[PDB]
RNA sequence: AACCUGGUUGAUCUUGCCAGUAGUCAUAUGCUUGUCUCAAAGAUUAAGCCAUGCAAGUGAAAGUAUAUAUAUAUAUAUGUAGAAACUGCGAACGGCUCAUUAAAACAGUUAUAGUCUACUUGACAUUUAUAAGGAUAACUACGGAAAAGCUGUAGCUAAUACUUGCAUUAUCCUUUUGGAUAAGUAUUUGUUAGAAGGAAUUAUAACAAAGAAGUAACACGUAAAGUGUGUAUCAAUCGAGUUUCUGACCUAUCAGCUUUUGAUGUUAGGGUAUUGGCCUAACAUGGCUAUGACGGGUAACGGGGAAUUAGAGUUCGAUUCCGGAGAGGGAGCCUGAGAAAUAGCUACCACAUCUAAGGAAGGCAGCAGGCGCGUAAAUUACCCAAUUCUAAAGAAGAGAGGUAGUGACAAGAAAUAACAAUGCAAGGUUUGUAUUGGAAUGGUGGGAAUUUAAAACCUUCCCAGAGUAACAAUUGGAGGGCAAGUCUGGUGCCAGCAGCCGCGGUAAUUCCAGCUCCAAUAGCGUAUAUUAAAAUUGUUGCAGUUAAAACGCUCGUAGUUGAAUUUCAAAGAAUCAUUCUUUUUAAAAUCCGGAUUUGUUACUUUGAGUAAAUUAGAGUGUUCAAAGCAAACAGUUAAAGCAUUGUGUUUGAAUACUAUAGCAUGGAAUAACAAAAUUGAACAAGCU
RNA sequence: CCGCCCGUCGCUCCUACCGAUUGAAAGAUAUGAUGAAUUGUUUGGACAAGAAAAAUUUUUUCUGGAAAAACCGUAAAUCCUAUCUUUUAAAGGAAGGAGAAGUCGUAACAAGGUUUCCGUAGGUGAACCUGCGGAAGGAUCAU
């Protein structure tokens, strides 16, 4: 007939799933949801390939059936629910809290995290709609609509967003020296300060992001996620702290162990 | 669908199949290091050749080009591990200077022959195939096996051999014993 | 039917290699007329219903000067910059000039101030006034009745009105 | 491994082909084959035809059960199952094939300010009620038809089927209380007003008119008051449609095409989900083309890629992924969020099955399987265990998928002995090779351990278990090319061989044999194609007096190519004459005497952004290796760590390749082009 | 040089061409005719639910609605041409290549016994001959 595609082939699966070529013909195909399949990750993968709590899809399903895994604090029983960049996972029985982050490679790690910090999540606004009764609503990368957002919030900036209640805490403008994480090409794990934004007329607004080794790298503004003010990040970053080393340096590090 | 389990040719053929000198050389190599075909030689050439090619490529790049330093260094390290170079000759110009003897030396059978164990190369090979020999815990019954210098010292008769302490345990010796017993009784 | 099957600008035959994909839908024209109201529903793409008016009369007509609107029977079609056939057949489309039963506007005016929210000061044209005197006034249609299912329109004014009169002009 | 040998001659040097030579994820076929791993396989011919079986269903709190069964608690109460059917969701995915199709599709690159978008997520609503209206299935009874996934009648009865249909918020006065005015979500029209985006007829707000659909007459019993089902708009998402730019093979023995039949445009409409000659009407006379239009051919689906290459390249790409298309051939619809669906329907054509001859159903380019075609291709196997999908979503299904079977397609590893005595041999005492004879071991046979959904293999152990180690290696050669016989017989310009040159006319180193040798060896030949060899298509990189080849000559359009010229230079510090760095030498605008911008494009440099699989490549003893994407570490079971008795720990699955176009970007050279005098612009004053 | 060899003429084999035959065949478009099915609209109105009257029947109005029909519009298919492409037959004709020690000459290679060769025209069993103007690839680098 011809409509949408329900299946995903295991080689056509996006690399940072890190699936096998063997070990299956297909991949899980993230449900539609709050994240873009190419930059998400289904819950199945998390449960089975990352934490390794499950050996199989079946086990994951079973786990889900006990209403014990929460993603952003409300439960999910959909095995192929997409988790995505910043989202806190609360596996209830272990009393583990994860937050998904990026590695210095493209790969999702589940970070491990405290009760206290778990209660919020960072969310970058994308669009800021006006709706009926001249009320503004931000729309986050979490595919979530924040209504009655504080007026000073502008199109690219992140927002520290509470989970227990839908309301926001604080917001961090997209400034010239704002601690930033990346979430797309090459420099994906990378975490920097920002030197400069280009602001091209018709095109993508390219930005340059100085690291803490002072290695500058550029990136589209699209795929940059504000994470702090110049001093401190508002989230716990992984062990590497977004310092994508050179290849040689990495090898040296590996050797020294 | 097709499987994704990709596979690769390990050995290229000659080109000129009845060149005399080359043939003679091959034969000599076979003689010295107890090899079954020209195929083995070809395989080893291929192995060598890839490395050589890599080295050549690296040399085309300048020093302190990232690629050259990283990949080249890695190659060098690998060579060292393999027992191709060691202390004196670890500079990437040297990995070109490898020949076939250097590689054949590190075959398991050759190593076995060297380190006592068997009277010959052929003998060593048969020993290896006949499930004796071990290279650090693990038994190994392929003579090709390129021993790395890390696991050169840890080569001897396996735990479970007749002449590594685990009963005569043969069709032969056991049978003989049985016969003797019968004779006695 | 919205698709290819057409020469290539260089005038080369596009050799067709594709049936007709339903999303290239060219469902046929509702020649919507005068009469008592009668409208069908055609089911466009994602259950997006659209209202094929096939007979009409009582469209919403606006009076732009004063920026108001009223529902009136429309009594005749008199011009169609597409083609005269349509006007002959009395078919309503999105730029048909038609005649409104124009008592309502007059009534409204009377109610508000005088006799033939309020930024009044403009106070009417001569031609328009004359038209009103006979009861019946020229007015564009502005909805696409065939899609929307309403003959919504507006009263034709000043320069445009004059032009349309000229077009109409009788003469021989 | 950036490679060449034989063949024109009496000999020679060339040109030049032929021949050899190697490879092919490249088919066939011949002979041969003991292990193991891995695994392509009715593409090529006929997108030819198909018997039978199967390939999409779905119910584990949660629409509908007096079919029905059943267990508790006191004839009722709860309950627990539940065939059937209605409803819902799915069946638009997947799978197959490659016929079409050559600026089409596809790839990258935009665009959607020109749209649609079910499920999923998050926001979140507007003009009788202690609960409404019928009418329908299964079912009961009566039927019909040879037959069909045929249905007739009558009678019931549900539903989350179908259909009705019940305060508060914002604007103004008073001290949180009491009044006044309003009060429709999309959508559409007219009138205006205008936190983003480069840009708005955008969001939005108001006014005047219409206006759908909706806002629970639903179902569980849950959580620490919750959920399921449904629902208006918005956003997200899974996408889709269109769309920009750039990019393709052969053919000029295809040069003019397109336009009544929309060709090119403008206007108005119709239509669409939206843009659009997409369609209609009216009006222009355009549009494409030697930078190849338009035809023709393709034994053409495109791409990721494959083979082969030193480097260029050449060929291939039906075929693991992405995209397109198609379900015998066209065409047409219904349903639905999504189909112009084909295990949906209508029709015709072409095939074809049953029929009691009235009718009826049917579509393997799903999986097997069969006939046909053919040089050319496997089982009517077992299972949902893994991977996934669908469902009322652990619990069911799935020929999707996996597992075996056949399998010398390929690919990897690897047996067919080894060793020691004398005997014999040769060498300057040691290697080599005929008798013996104890060790070794797979194979093969049978048990287990394991493996597995269940088996089978793998590995593992234990019994069996080699001397002609009959557990028997072949294939093709021995004139040259080309490694190896002027060994023995047979044939006698016959038979034959011989890719090529040649051999054979009774000494054949070439036939037919035997023996011996050589190569590659569980493989080795033959054929056709292809790459390299081919600098024999030549960009790198050919040749043109005489070898093939300078147009008879000149002019000439496109094409290609185009003199020099415009800021040259200078000084200081480090290093082993050179390298890398700092500073200034004019003019204009900008900033509080100091400090900082200055043609366009090519080109180049950095980026950005790209699927993986393949490729290169890092790591990793799959026993090695082909692989794979895993792993390593500590322990007869605990220390050590770190956590406030409990908890293994370290990690890895890099990186580069992703055009020739597009995006941003540093640029001094080299190129273009633009700026520039029968006159061109720069200031200061004055006048408007 | 008793070398080499050229062409016709016979004979056998194979290849492709021309070929009357409106040759044939399949396929492809293009036109036209008829035109199944069918979206849409229009007409219809078997009937199923209302309203009007009498004691279940009568007459009239409003709703939804099947068949059937008409008109555009998609448009299969069939037939007729036309054109093109592709294989394919054919008496005869006329080439080519191969073969066989066949016929006739001697064209060319030597000053090849008329130097050769070019273009052109005519001739002739056949090689060829001749005319005109060229060339040396001449048998002359020379008065
Ligand atoms: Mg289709
Ligand atoms: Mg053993
Ligand atoms: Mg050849
Ligand atoms: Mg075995
Ligand atoms: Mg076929
Ligand atoms: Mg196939
Ligand atoms: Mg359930
Ligand atoms: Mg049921
Ligand atoms: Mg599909
Ligand atoms: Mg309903
Ligand atoms: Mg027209
Ligand atoms: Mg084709
Ligand atoms: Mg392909
Ligand atoms: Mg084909
Ligand atoms: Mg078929
Ligand atoms: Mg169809
Ligand atoms: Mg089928
Ligand atoms: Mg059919
Ligand atoms: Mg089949
Ligand atoms: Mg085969
Ligand atoms: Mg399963
Ligand atoms: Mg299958
Ligand atoms: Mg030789
Ligand atoms: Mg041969
Ligand atoms: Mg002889
Ligand atoms: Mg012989
Ligand atoms: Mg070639
Ligand atoms: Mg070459
Ligand atoms: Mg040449
Ligand atoms: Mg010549
Ligand atoms: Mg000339
Ligand atoms: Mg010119
Ligand atoms: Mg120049
Ligand atoms: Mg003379
Ligand atoms: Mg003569
Ligand atoms: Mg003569
Ligand atoms: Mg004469
Ligand atoms: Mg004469």
């Amino acid at each position: 007939g011809k409509g949408i595609k329900k299946h995903l082939k295991r080689v056509n699966a996006p690399s940072h799933w890190m699936l096998n070529k063997m070990g299956g013909q297909y991949a899980p195909k993230t449900s539609s949801g709050p994240h873009k399949l190419l930059e998400s990750i289904p819950l199945v993968i998390l449960l089975r390939n990352r934490l390794k709590y499950a050996l199989t899809f079946d086990e994951v399903k079973m786990i889900l059936i006990q209403k014990i895994v929460k993603v952003d604090n409300k439960v999910r029983t959909d095995c192929t629910f997409p988790v995505g960049l910043m989202d806190v996972i609360h596996i209830t029985k272990s009393n583990e809290y994860f937050r998904l982050l990026y590695d210095i490679k493209g790969r999702f790690v589940p970070h491990r995290i405290t009760n206290e910090e778990s209660k919020y999540k960072l969310c970058k606004v994308k669009k800021i709609l006006l709706r009926k009764g001249r009320l503004s609503i931000a729309v986050t990368h979490d595919g979530r609509s924040i209504p009655y957002i504080h007026p000073d919030v502008k199109v690219n900036d992140t927002v520290r967003l509470d989970l227990e209640t839908g309301k926001v805490l604080e917001h961090l403008k997209f400034q010239v020296g704002s601690l930033v994480m990346v979430t797309a090409g090459h420099s994906v794990g990378r975490v920097g300060v920002i030197s400069s934004i280009d602001k091209n007329m018709g095109t993508y607004d390219i930005i340059h992001v100085k690291d803490s080794r002072n290695k500058v790298f550029a990136t589209r503004l699209s795929n940059v996620f504000v994470i702090g003010d110049n001093t401190k990040p508002y989230i716990s970053l992984p062990r590497e702290k977004g310092i994508k080393l050179d290849i040689i340096e990495e090898r040296r590090n590996r050797l020294k162990a | 669908p097709k499987s994704y389990r990709n596979y690769s040719k390990t050995a290229r053929n000659p080109k000129r199949p009845f060149e005399k000198e080359r043939l003679d050389q091959e034969l000599k190599l076979i003689g010295e290091y107890g090899l079954k075909n020209k195929r083995e030689i070809w395989r080893v050439q291929y192995l060598l050749a890839k490395i050589r090619s890599a080295a050549r490529y690296l040399l085309t790049l300048d020093e302190k080009s990232s690629k050259r330093i990283f990949q080249g260094e890695a190659l060098l390290r690998r060579m060292v591990r393999q027992g191709l170079l060691g202390e004196n000759e670890e500079k990437l110009d040297y990995v070109l200077g490898l020949t076939l003897p250097k590689l054949l030396e590190r075959r398991l059978q050759t190593k076995v022959f060297k380190l006592g164990l068997a009277k010959s190369v052929h003998h060593a090979r048969v020993l290896i195939r006949q499930r004796h020999i071990r290279v650090g815990k693990q038994m190994v019954d392929i003579p090709s096996f390129l021993v790395r210098v890390d696991s050169e010292k840890h080569i001897d008769f396996a735990t479970t051999s007749p002449f590594g302490g685990a009963r005569p345990g043969r069709v032969k010796r056991k049978s003989l014993k049985k016969q003797k017993e019968k004779t006695e009784a | 039917r919205d698709g290819r099957h057409k020469l290539r600008l260089t005038g080369g035959k596009k050799k067709i290699h594709k049936k007709k994909r339903k999303y290239e839908l060219g469902r046929p024209p509702s020649n919507t007329k005068l009469g008592s109201r009668q409208v069908h529903v055609v089911r466009g793409r994602g259950r997006n219903y659209k209202y094929r008016a096939i007979k009409l009369d009582s469209g919403s007509f606006s009076w732009p000067t004063f920026g108001i609107s009223k529902n009136t029977r429309i009594i005749d079609v008199v011009y169609n910059a597409s083609n005269n056939e349509l006007v002959r057949t009395k078919t309503l489309v999105k730029n048909c000039i038609v005649v409104i039963d124009s008592h309502p506007f007059t009534t409204w005016y009377e109610n508000t101030f005088g006799t033939t929210k309020i930024g009044k000061s403009k106070n009417i044209d001569p031609l328009l006034l004359e038209q009103f005197k006979q009861g019946r006034v020229l007015a564009c249609i502005s909805s696409r009745p065939g899609q929307c299912g309403k003959a919504d329109g507006y009263i034709i004014e000043g320069d445009e009105l004059l032009f349309y009169k000229r077009k109409m002009d009788k003469r021989n």
